[PDB]
C-alpha cells in the first residue's frame, strides 16, 4: 500500500490504543452529573479580515511557482493585484476596523 | 446576419506554448491568408473613400 | 504636538520614523521595489550584466525548410 | 559551570532524527537495489524508470546494450483504469 | 495463436482503488442530508466541515493537490470558523429554528424527482462515464513531458498574463468585501 | 551598563552586512541553478526523438491490431471521427479476466 | 477549447476546436449561407473529443463481441502473468516464446 | 523494486512515527531542566536515572486517572473529538524530509500540504473551550483562535517569501536550494517574523494570555475539559516540533551540514599516492595514516547509505533542538502581551512589513536576472 | 493510448500483434535512462539534423504524424544506435563510469562532472564528438566546465580538471 | 452522479426549512461546492486547465459572500436580537 | 523583406481613416502628440479642481 495510507492509518491506531487504556483502566464512576450580553464586533472582524486576506495570499501562491514564465510582464499583472490588496488593508488600517488601538 | 465574425479573431494565436508534442497545432495558413486579405480591402476602401472625395 | 504632512513634509516624515517607525518603514520598503525596477537594471547592462536567454521548455524546433537528410536507411539496418 | 544532565533530553531528540535518518535512507537503498533512491521525479523520470523495467524487469534496472532484446517492442505497458478520466 | 491481449495486475505502479470514491461520495452524501435535518446550527456547520474535507480528499485523490488543498485552506480554514464564531456567539434557541418537516415531505419527493430527471441528461458523458464495462487506457507521451508542470505552475502561467482581467474583478470583489463589511458593522470611531 | 552587544548601531550594521553577503549568494546560486537546468533540457531533448520514435511505431501496431481484430469480429471498421487524423485511444478492449497470476 | 491543459499545456481537444474554427471563418460568410454546412462534420469530432461517446460505442460492442468471440475457443494453456512480466527480458527468452507463442 | 511496497512502507511510517514521539516525550523534560538552569534550580532528577522516565510517569499518570467528562448529549465530542486533533498533530510529519526526498511522502505541494494541516489544527482549541462552563472562559477560547488565524496569515505570507527564492512547494527542493545560501541570511527579517509567529501560532508564551485568563474566572462551580487527556500535551509539544522543524527547512540548512571535504580540498595541494599525503599548509606535516587500516575503511564508511542518511538527520536534529532551545529561552524571558496588544503586533506592525517585503523581493528578484526555473531540478 | 496521468490504474494491457511486414523493421534502443542520459549530448552532437528532421517532418503532417513519419523515426534509431555502439567499442570503461554514478546521484549531471570529464575526453579523442549546450551565456563559465558546482552533494576534488576541447 | 445528489441536498435545503436564516446560507453554499466540483470533475476530462481557474475564482466570491452575508447578518442581530423568524 | 508582412491574425475595425497602429507603443503615443492634444489634456484637467471649487463658492459644503 501507499506510505501516506498506512501512515494515516498508524496515527489512527495509536490514537486508538492511548484511548483504550483509558477505557479499559482509568477508574469510572456513573454519576455524570441561561443570560445574554452583546458580543464584540471585533470576534467577527478577525474572521472577516483573515478569509479576505487568506484568500489574496492564496491567489498569490501560484505566482512564486510560476516567475520564470511570468517574468517582468506577470510580475506588473501581480503588483497591480498586490497594490489594489494593500488599498484595503490601509482602509483597515485607518478606520481601526480590528478595533485594537 | 445568419455569419458571426469573430470580436476576438486573436484567439487563433491561443495555445500553451510550453510542452508542445510535434504535429500537434493545425496549421492555419489559410486562416492567415483570409485575415490578411480583410485586412488589405479595408485599407484600399478607405483609401478609395478619402483620397476620390479630397480631390 | 503631531506635524502634518502636507504643511511640512520632510518633518512630517521625521516624525513618523520615530513614532510611526514600523508603518513608516513599510511605505518605505514598498516604494524601494518600484525604485529597484527603475534603476537596478539600466546599471546592470551598463556594466555588461546580460540577461541570460530563456531556457527550454518545448522541443526547439528548427525553422524553415527541411535539409533532405542522407543516411542511416534501411539499408544500413 | 556546563549542566550537562539538562543537555542530556537534548542529545535523545538529536540522536532521534539521526536514526531516522540514518535507517530511513538504508532501507530506501535496499529498497531501491542496493543503489541511491530517486527524488524530485516527474513524468519523463517516471517515464524512464518504466521503461528501465521494460529493459531489465527492475525500475531502477539498467543496461548499455545499443540492441534491445527480443520481445521488447511488445512490452510497453498501456495502463487500464476503470474511473478515472 | 493465443490471445494478442493480455491483462495483467502492475505491481509498484499501481496507482489507487475506485472503491475509494464510493465511499467518499458515499460519506458525503450522508453528511449532506445531516446538515440540512440537524436541530442545531452549530451541528450543521460541523456536517458541513465534515462534507467540505470528504469533496476534498475526493479531488486530493483524482490528483487535483493544489485546489484540494486550497478547499481546505478556505473552507474549513476560514469560512466555516467565521461560521463558528457568529453561531457560537448569537443567542439561539433551537425550539425556534424547528419546523415540521413532514408537512414538507410530499414537496421533496416531488422536487427531488423533477430537479434529477431534468439535470441529469444535460451533464457530459465523461460526468456519468461510471458483464462488459469500458476501461480507460492511458499510455506515455516524450515530446509532451519535457518540463512537465504542476498544475499549480501551470494556473499561474495564465492566471497573471492571459486571463488577468478575471484577477483584477476579483481584486475589486475583494476590496468590496472588505470596505462594505467594515462599514455594515463597525462604529466610525 | 550599557554594553556594545546591545547597542543599535552595531546591531543594524552587522545585521546589513549579513544580508548584502547573503544576498550576494542567492545571486549567484540561483544563476548556476538556471544554467543547470539549460543543461537538463538540451539533455532531455537530444533524447525525445529517439523515445517518439519508439513510442510511435508502438501506436502504430496497436492501431493497425485494432483495426484487424474489428474487420475479423464485427465485419467491418466503425469510424469515430469524420477526420483522418490519428487520435490515441480513451478506452480500449480488455479480455474478460486477468492472468492468474 | 482554451489551449492550455493540466501539464504545462496544450489541451487535448484544442487541436478540433481550431480545426472547427478555422473551417467556420474560412468557409461561412455573409454571401453564402450554407457555407457553415462544411462544420457540421467538424463539430462532431470535437463533441466527440470532449465526451468520447461514439467511441465508448464502438469499444461496448468490439468488446462484446471480443469477450464472446475468446469464451468459446479451445485454450491450450494460458500464459501466467509471471511469465508476462518476464517477456522482453535479455534473460527469460523461454518465456518470451511462450508470450508470443511462436 | 527489490521487495513488497507494503513492508517498505511501513518499516518508513514506524521509523518516523515512533523516533518522532520519543522525541517529543524528551522535550516536555527538556523544557523543565532548561528553565531551572535559568532558574537556578534543576528540572526533573528523580523520576529515572537522571529524570528520563519523568515523561512516562508523568504521561501514565494521566491516562490511569479517571475523566470526569459530562457526556451530556455528547459521547462523539468527548471521545472523538480530542483524538482527531492528536491525528492532525502527526499529519504534517510525513512531508518532512530526513534527507534528499527521504520522507513518507515526496510531495510537490509540500508547503500548502502543511497550511492545510494548521488551518485544521484551529478547531482543537476552538473545541476544546467549548466544554468550559464560563461566560468569559468561552471567550478566551475564540480569542485564543483569533490569535491563531491571525498568525497563520503571518506564517504564511512569509513562507511565500521563501518559495519566490525557491521557485517549488517540495520541502526537499527548497533544502537544495540553500546549497547557494541558507535562507536566513538574505531573508533575515522574514526568519524573525516567521520565528514569532510559529511561537503565536504554538499559542506559547509570550503570546498564551487568552488561554491563561481562563484559569482565573473558573470560580468554585466548573471545571475545566483536560483533567485527563495526554491528548493535547502531545498535540502541543508535537506542535512545537514540527514549527522548529519547518522554520528549520525554509531558513537554516534543512539537513544541509557544512561539508569539511569542500575545505581540505582547497588547502591540501601535495596529492601523494604514496599514502603519505602530505599537506601545503603551515601547520602540515606528513601524516602516516594506514592506507590498509584506516584510509579504505574510513573511505567505504563514507560513502555508506547509512552513514550520510545519519548525518543528514542529525544536521537536522541539531537545528531542531537549536530552536526548541529558543522556544524555552524565551517562554523563560519575557511576561505575557496582552490579547490587544499582540493583535496589534500581527496587524499593525509584522503584516506591514511583511506585505512590503511581498513587493520589494520578487521586485529585486527580476532586477538581477534572479527568478529560478519552476520545473524539477535539484 | 490517452496522455492523462492514470490516478487509479490496476492492471495492464499488452498486445502480441506485430507490425504489419509492409512496415521496414528497425532494432529498438536497449539503453536505459542513465546510459542514454551520459550519451546524450553525443547523440545530439552527431544525430541533430537527423532528430530534426523526425520533428519537423511531424509538424509538417499535423494529427497524421505517427503515421507518415515512420521512416524518420526508423533514421534516428539508427542514428542513435551508432553512437551507442561507437562508446561502447571505445569510450566503455569511461562510459560505464559515468552513467554508474548518475545511478547513484538522482541523474542529476552536477554531482558526476569528474566521470563525465574523462569521458568527454575519451569521445572527443575517439569520436571527434564534443559536448555543446545551445544558447548558454558568455560573461560566464559553462557550468559543466566549472570546477566547482555549488549544488553537487560531494566537493569536486581539485585534481580532477574540467576537459576543454584543446589545450 | 455526486454533484448532481450535492446540488439536490443544497436545493432540499431551502426545501424543508421555515425558521433557519442559518440554514439557507449553508444551503447556497453547498450549492457552489456543487457546480465547482462538477467543474473541476469536467475539467480533468477535457484536460483543460481553465476549468481550475474557474473553481478557484469560484471559492474566492464564494468567501466573500460568506463575509459579506454574515456581516449583514449581524448588523439584523444587533437590532433584533433574534435570528429566527416567527412563523 | 522578412517573407510574412502580416503574421497574425487580427481584428479589422470599419473605421474612417487609414490604420496605424492597432497597438502603438506608448513613448510613440506622446511622440505623435499635437500641441492641440496638449491644451485639451490640460484644459481637461484642471476642469476637475475647478468645478469643485466653482461648487464650493455656490452652494457651500
Ligand atoms: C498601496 C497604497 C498605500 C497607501 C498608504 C500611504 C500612506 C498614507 O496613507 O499616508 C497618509 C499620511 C497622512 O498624514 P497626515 O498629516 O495625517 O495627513 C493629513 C491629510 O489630510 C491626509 O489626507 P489626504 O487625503 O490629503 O492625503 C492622503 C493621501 C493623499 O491623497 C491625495 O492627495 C489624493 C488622492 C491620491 C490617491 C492616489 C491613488 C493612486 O495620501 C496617500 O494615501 C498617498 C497616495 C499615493 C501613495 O501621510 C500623507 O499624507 C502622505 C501623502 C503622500
Ligand atoms: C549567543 C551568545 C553566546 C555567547 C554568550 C553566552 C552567555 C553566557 C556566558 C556565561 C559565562 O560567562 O560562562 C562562564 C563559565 C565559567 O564558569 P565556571 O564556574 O568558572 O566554570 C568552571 C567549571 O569548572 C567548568 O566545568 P565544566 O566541567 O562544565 O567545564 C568543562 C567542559 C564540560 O563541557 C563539555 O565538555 C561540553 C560538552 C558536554 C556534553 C555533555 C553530554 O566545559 C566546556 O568545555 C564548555 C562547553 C560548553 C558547551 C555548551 C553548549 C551549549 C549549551 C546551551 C545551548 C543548548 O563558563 C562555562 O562554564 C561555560 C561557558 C559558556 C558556554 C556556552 C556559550
Ligand atoms: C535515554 C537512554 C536511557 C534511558 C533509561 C531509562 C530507564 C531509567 O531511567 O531507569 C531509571 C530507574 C530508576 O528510577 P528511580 O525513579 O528509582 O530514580 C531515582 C533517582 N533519585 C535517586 C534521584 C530519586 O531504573 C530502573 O529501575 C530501571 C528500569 C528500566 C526500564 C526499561 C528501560
Ligand atoms: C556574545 C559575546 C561576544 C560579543 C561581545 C563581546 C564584548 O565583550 O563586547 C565587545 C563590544 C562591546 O565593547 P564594550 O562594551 O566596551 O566591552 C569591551 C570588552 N573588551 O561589542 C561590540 O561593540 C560589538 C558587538 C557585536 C557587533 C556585531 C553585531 C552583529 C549582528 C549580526 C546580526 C544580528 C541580528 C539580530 C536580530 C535581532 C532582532 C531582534
Ligand atoms: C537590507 C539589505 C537588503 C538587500 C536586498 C537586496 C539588495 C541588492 C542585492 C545585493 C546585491 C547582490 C549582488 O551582489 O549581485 C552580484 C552580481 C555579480 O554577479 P554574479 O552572480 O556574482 O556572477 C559573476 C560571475 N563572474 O552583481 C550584479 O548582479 C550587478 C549589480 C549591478 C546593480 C547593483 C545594485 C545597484
Ligand atoms: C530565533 C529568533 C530569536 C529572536 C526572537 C525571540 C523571541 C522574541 C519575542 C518578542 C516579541 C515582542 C512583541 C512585542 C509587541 O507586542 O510589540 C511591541 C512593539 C510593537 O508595538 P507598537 O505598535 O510600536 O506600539 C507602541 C509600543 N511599542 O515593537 C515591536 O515588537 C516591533 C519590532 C519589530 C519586530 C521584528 C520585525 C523584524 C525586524
Ligand atoms: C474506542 C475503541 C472501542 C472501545 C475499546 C475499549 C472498550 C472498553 C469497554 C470496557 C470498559 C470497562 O471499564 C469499566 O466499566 C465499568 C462499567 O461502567 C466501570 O464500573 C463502574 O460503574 C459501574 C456502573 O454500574 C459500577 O457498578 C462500578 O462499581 C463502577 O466501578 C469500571 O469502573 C470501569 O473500569
Ligand atoms: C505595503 C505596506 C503599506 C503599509 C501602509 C500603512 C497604512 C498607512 C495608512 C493608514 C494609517 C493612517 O490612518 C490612520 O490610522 C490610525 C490607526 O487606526 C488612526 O488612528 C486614530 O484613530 C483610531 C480610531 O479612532 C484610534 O484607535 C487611534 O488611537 C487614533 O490614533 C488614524 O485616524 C488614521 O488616519
Ligand atoms: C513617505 C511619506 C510618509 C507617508 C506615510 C508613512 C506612514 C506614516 C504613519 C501613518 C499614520 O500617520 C499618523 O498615524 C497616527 C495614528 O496614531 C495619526 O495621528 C493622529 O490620528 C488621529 C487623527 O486621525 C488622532 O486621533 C491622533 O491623536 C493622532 O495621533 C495620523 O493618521 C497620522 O499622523
Ligand atoms: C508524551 C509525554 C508528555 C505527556 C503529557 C505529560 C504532562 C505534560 C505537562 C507537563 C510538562 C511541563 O509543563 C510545564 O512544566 C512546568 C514545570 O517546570 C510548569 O511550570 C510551573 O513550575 C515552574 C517552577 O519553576 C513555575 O515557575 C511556573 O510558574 C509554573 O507554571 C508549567 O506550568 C507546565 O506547563
Ligand atoms: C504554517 C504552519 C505549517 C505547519 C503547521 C503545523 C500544525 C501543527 C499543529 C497541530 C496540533 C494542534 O495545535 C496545537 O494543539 C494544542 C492542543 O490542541 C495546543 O496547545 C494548547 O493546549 C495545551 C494542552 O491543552 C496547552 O498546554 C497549551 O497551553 C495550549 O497552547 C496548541 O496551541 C496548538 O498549537
Amino acid at each position: 500500500m501507499s506510505a501516506m495510507s498506512i501512515y494515516i492509518i498508524f496515527v489512527s491506531i495509536i490514537a486508538i490504543l492511548f484511548l483504550a487504556i483509558d477505557l479499559i483502566f482509568a477508574p469510572h464512576n456513573p454519576y455524570k452529573e441561561q443570560s445574554r450580553s452583546p458580543f464584540n464586533i471585533s470576534f467577527f472582524i478577525y474572521g472577516l479580515v483573515f478569509l479576505l486576506l487568506d484568500l489574496e495570499i492564496l491567489l498569490l501562491y501560484p505566482f512564486a511557482v510560476s516567475e520564470y514564465v511570468n517574468s517582468a510582464y506577470g510580475l506588473a499583472a501581480a503588483l497591480i493585484f498586490i497594490g489594489i490588496i494593500t488599498i484595503g488593508f490601509v482602509y483597515e488600517l485607518g478606520h481601526d476596523a480590528l478595533k485594537v488601538h | 446576419s445568419r455569419h458571426i465574425e469573430l470580436k476576438y479573431p486573436e484567439v487563433f494565436s491561443h495555445g500553451s506554448p510550453f510542452n508542445v508534442p510535434a504535429g500537434f497545432y493545425p496549421n492555419l495558413d489559410h486562416v492567415i491568408e483570409h485575415y490578411r486579405k480583410q485586412h488589405l480591402e479595408e485599407e484600399e476602401r478607405k483609401a478609395k473613400k478619402l483620397a476620390a472625395a479630397a480631390a | 504636538t503631531t506635524p502634518r504632512f502636507w504643511s511640512t513634509p520632510l518633518k512630517y516624515c521625521r516624525w513618523a520614523a520615530r513614532e510611526r517607525p514600523a508603518l513608516f518603514f513599510s511605505v518605505v520598503i514598498g516604494a524601494l521595489g518600484p525604485v529597484t525596477l527603475a534603476t537596478v537594471p539600466p546599471l546592470r547592462r551598463l556594466i555588461g550584466d546580460v540577461d541570460a536567454a530563456p531556457i527550454p521548455l518545448t522541443y526547439p524546433i528548427p525553422p524553415g525548410p527541411r535539409k533532405q537528410l542522407k543516411g542511416y536507411d534501411d539499408d544500413t539496418e | 559551570p556546563v549542566p550537562f544532565e539538562t543537555l542530556i533530553p537534548y542529545g535523545i531528540i538529536i540522536a532521534m532524527f539521526g536514526v531516522t535518518g540514518a535507517g530511513m535512507a538504508k532501507v530506501r537503498h535496499m529498497f531501491n537495489g542496493d543503489k541511491r533512491h530517486r527524488w524530485s521525479v516527474d513524468q519523463w523520470d517516471k517515464q524512464q524508470m518504466e521503461r528501465d523495467r521494460r529493459l531489465t524487469g527492475h525500475l531502477r534496472g539498467q543496461t548499455d546494450n545499443p540492441i534491445a532484446p527480443p520481445g521488447f517492442e511488445f512490452n510497453n505497458p498501456w495502463k487500464v483504469x476503470x474511473x478515472x478520466x | 495463436s493465443q490471445i494478442s491481449l493480455l491483462l495483467l495486475k502492475e505491481i509498484y505502479t499501481n496507482g489507487s482503488t475506485h472503491i475509494m470514491l464510493d465511499i467518499l461520495s458515499v460519506l458525503a452524501v450522508i453528511s449532506g442530508i445531516c446538515v440540512i435535518i440537524s436541530k442545531n446550527p452549530i451541528v450543521s456547520v460541523l456536517h458541513l466541515i465534515g462534507l467540505f474535507a470528504y469533496v476534498s480528499f475526493y479531488l486530493i485523490l483524482i490528483g487535483l493537490n493544489f485546489v484540494g488543498l486550497s478547499y481546505l485552506i478556505v473552507y474549513i480554514g476560514a469560512v466555516s470558523i467565521l461560521f463558528l464564531f457568529i453561531l457560537m456567539l448569537i443567542n439561539i434557541r433551537t425550539s425556534e429554528l424547528q419546523s415540521n418537516t413532514s408537512n414538507s415531505i410530499p414537496l421533496t419527493i416531488l422536487v427531488g424527482i423533477i430537479i434529477s430527471s431534468f439535470l441529469f441528461k444535460m451533464l457530459p458523458y465523461g460526468v456519468i462515464i461510471s458483464k462488459n464495462d469500458l476501461f480507460f487506457i492511458t499510455s506515455k507521451i516524450w515530446d509532451g513531458a519535457l518540463a512537465e508542470n504542476n498544475h499549480i505552475s501551470s494556473i499561474g502561467n495564465i492566471m497573471y498574463t492571459n486571463y488577468n482581467v478575471w484577477l483584477i474583478l476579483a481584486s475589486f470583489i475583494l476590496l468590496l468585501a472588505m470596505v462594505g463589511a467594515i462599514v455594515i458593522t463597525i462604529k466610525p470611531r | 551598563p550599557s554594553r556594545g552587544l546591545f547597542r543599535p548601531r552595531p546591531l543594524l550594521a552587522g545585521a546589513a552586512v549579513l544580508m548584502l553577503y547573503g544576498w550576494y549568494k542567492l545571486v549567484k546560486g540561483i544563476r548556476e541553478q538556471n544554467e543547470l537546468a539549460r543543461e537538463k533540457m538540451w539533455a532531455r531533448i537530444h533524447l525525445i526523438p529517439l523515445l517518439q520514435a519508439e513510442e510511435d511505431r508502438d501506436h502504430v501496431r496497436r492501431y493497425l491490431a485494432d483495426q484487424a481484430r474489428e474487420k475479423g469480429l464485427l465485419g467491418e471498421n466503425i469510424k469515430v471521427y469524420n477526420s483522418d487524423r490519428y487520435v490515441r485511444p480513451t478506452f480500449a478492449v480488455t479480455p474478460s479476466k486477468p492472468a492468474q497470476e | 477549447a482554451s489551449g492550455y491543459g493540466l501539464n504545462g499545456g496544450p489541451s487535448r481537444c484544442f487541436p478540433f476546436w481550431q480545426e472547427l474554427l478555422a473551417c467556420y471563418v474560412t468557409n461561412s460568410s455573409e454571401d453564402n449561407p450554407d457555407g457553415k454546412n462544411k462544420c457540421i462534420p467538424v463539430m462532431e469530432d470535437y463533441y466527440e473529443c470532449l465526451h468520447h461517446r461514439k467511441e465508448a460505442a464502438r469499444v461496448r460492442a468490439l468488446q462484446a463481441a471480443y469477450r464472446e468471440a475468446e469464451a468459446k475457443k479451445l485454450q491450450e494453456n494460458p500464459p501466467t502473468a509471471g511469465q508476462i512480466r518476464n517477456l522482453g527480458l535479455l534473460n527469460k527468452e523461454e518465456d518470451t516464446k511462450k508470450v508470443h507463442c511462436a | 523494486m527489490s521487495y513488497s511496497q507494503t513492508i517498505n512502507s511501513l518499516v518508513e511510517v514506524v521509523l518516523v512515527l515512533v523516533p518522532s514521539l520519543v522525541g517529543i516525550a524528551y522535550v516536555t523534560v527538556g523544557e523543565r531542566k532548561t528553565m531551572g538552569s535559568m532558574q537556578r534550580r534543576l528540572g526533573p532528577n528523580a523520576v529515572g536515572i537522571y529524570g528520563l522516565l519523568q515523561a512516562f510517569a508523568d504521561a501514565l499518570k494521566l491516562l490511569l486517572k479517571e475523566y470526569v467528562g459530562p457526556t451530556q448529549a455528547n459521547l462523539v465530542l468527548f471521545f472523538l473529538g480530542p483524538v482527531i486533533t492528536l491525528i492532525f498533530s502527526l499529519l504534517g510529519y510525513a512531508v518532512i524530509p530526513y534527507g534528499p526526498g527521504l520522507a513518507v511522502n515526496d510531495l510537490s505541494t509540500g508547503i500548502l500540504y502543511m497550511l492545510a494541516v494548521s488551518s485544521l489544527a484551529t478547531y482543537g482549541i476552538l473545541l476544546a473551550g467549548w466544554s468550559a462552563n464560563s461566560k468569559y472562559a468561552f471567550l478566551g477560547s475564540l480569542r485564543s483562535t483569533a490569535q491563531l488565524i491571525s498568525y497563520e496569515l503571518v506564517l504564511s505570507s512569509s513562507i511565500l517569501l521563501v518559495i519566490m527564492l525557491s521557485g517549488s512547494l517540495s520541502l526537499t527542493v527548497i533544502v537544495e536550494s540553500q546549497r547557494a545560501i541558507w535562507y536566513i541570511l538574505p531573508l533575515l527579517p522574514v526568519f524573525i517574523i516567521f520565528f514569532i509567529g510559529s511561537v503565536a501560532e504554538t499559542n506559547r508564551a509570550p503570546f498564551d494570555l487568552a488561554e491563561a485568563e481562563s484559569e482565573l474566572v473558573s470560580g468554585f462551580m466548573t471545571e475545566h475539559a483536560a483533567v485527563i487527556f495526554v491528548f493535547f500535551f502531545l498535540a502541543e509539544y508535537g506542535s512545537i516540533v514540527l514549527m522548529c522543524i519547518l522554520t528549520s527547512i525554509l531558513f537554516l540548512g534543512g539537513y544541509l551540514l557544512i561539508s569539511l571535504l569542500d575545505i581540505i580540498y582547497n588547502n591540501l595541494l601535495s596529492w601523494i599516492v604514496i599514502g603519505k599525503y602530505i599537506i601545503f599548509i603551515f601547520p602540515f606535516w606528513g601524516p602516516v595514516f594506514i592506507d590498509l587500516g584506516l584510509y579504505e575503511i574510513i573511505s567505504y564508511l563514507y560513502n555508506a547509505p547509512t552513514v550520510e542518511g545519519s548525518f543528514y538527520g542529525l544536521s537536522l536534529g541539531v537545528k531542531t533542538s537549536i530552536l526548541i532551545f529558543v522556544f524555552i529561552w524565551t517562554r523563560a524571558s519575557f511576561p505575557r502581551i496582552r490579547f490587544d496588544q499582540l493583535m496589534s503586533f500581527c496587524w499593525t506592525v509584522l503584516l506591514p512589513i511583511l506585505f512590503a517585503l511581498i513587493v520589494l523581493v520578487p521586485c529585486i528578484l527580476y532586477s538581477f536576472n534572479i527568478f529560478p526555473v519552476n520545473i524539477s531540478l535539484l | 493510448m490517452a496522455t492523462r496521468k492514470p490516478a487509479f490504474n490496476q492492471h495492464v494491457l499488452l498486445d502480441t500483434t506485430p507490425l504489419p511486414d509492409s512496415i521496414p523493421k528497425v532494432k529498438e534502443i536497449g539503453a536505459s535512462s542513465a546510459p542514454l542520459l551520459s550519451a546524450s549530448f553525443f547523440i545530439g552532437a552527431r544525430c541533430k539534423d537527423y532528430n530534426d528532421d523526425y520533428m519537423q517532418c511531424k509538424n509538417e503532417n499535423p494529427g497524421r504524424g505517427e503515421f507518415e513519419c515512420l521512416k524518420e523515426g526508423r533514421r534516428v534509431t539508427r542514428c542513435a544506435r551508432s553512437v551507442l555502439k561507437d562508446i561502447n567499442t571505445h569510450c566503455l570503461e569511461q562510459f560505464r563510469a559515468h552513467w554508474q554514478c548518475l545511478d547513484n546521484n538522482n541523474q542529476q549531471l552536477w554531482q558526476c562532472r569528474p566521470a563525465e570529464w574523462k569521458l568527454n575526453k575519451c569521445v572527443y579523442e575517439n569520436l571527434k564528438l564534443e559536448k555543446v549546450i545551445p544558447d548558454q551565456p558568455k560573461n560566464s563559465t559553462p557550468v559543466h566546465l566549472r570546477q566547482r558546482q555549488i549544488f553537487a552533494h560531494h566537493a569536486i576534488p581539485p585534481w580532477e580538471r574540467p576537459f576543454i576541447p584543446g589545450q | 452522479n455526486i454533484t448532481l445528489i450535492l446540488f439536490l441536498i443544497g436545493i432540499l435545503g431551502f426545501v424543508l426549512n421555515r425558521k433557519n436564516i442559518i440554514l439557507m446560507l449553508i444551503s447556497i453554499e453547498i450549492m457552489l461546492l456543487s457546480i465547482t466540483f462538477l467543474i473541476l470533475l469536467s475539467s480533468l476530462n477535457m484536460d483543460d486547465i481553465i476549468g481550475q481557474t474557474y473553481a478557484i475564482y469560484i471559492i474566492v466570491v464564494a468567501g466573500a459572500e460568506s463575509a459579506i452575508g454574515l456581516g449583514i447578518l449581524v448588523a439584523f442581530y444587533r437590532l433584533r436580537g433574534s435570528i429566527a423568524i416567527e412563523y | 523583406t522578412p517573407t510574412q508582412t502580416y503574421q497574425f491574425p487580427s481584428k479589422t475595425v470599419k473605421t474612417d481613416y487609414p490604420l496605424i497602429d492597432n497597438d502603438p507603443h506608448f513613448t510613440r503615443v506622446i511622440r505623435y502628440a499635437r500641441p492641440s492634444d496638449y491644451a485639451h489634456g490640460l484644459a481637461a484637467a484642471a476642469a476637475g479642481p475647478a468645478a469643485l471649487w466653482l461648487m464650493e463658492r455656490i452652494s457651500p459644503s
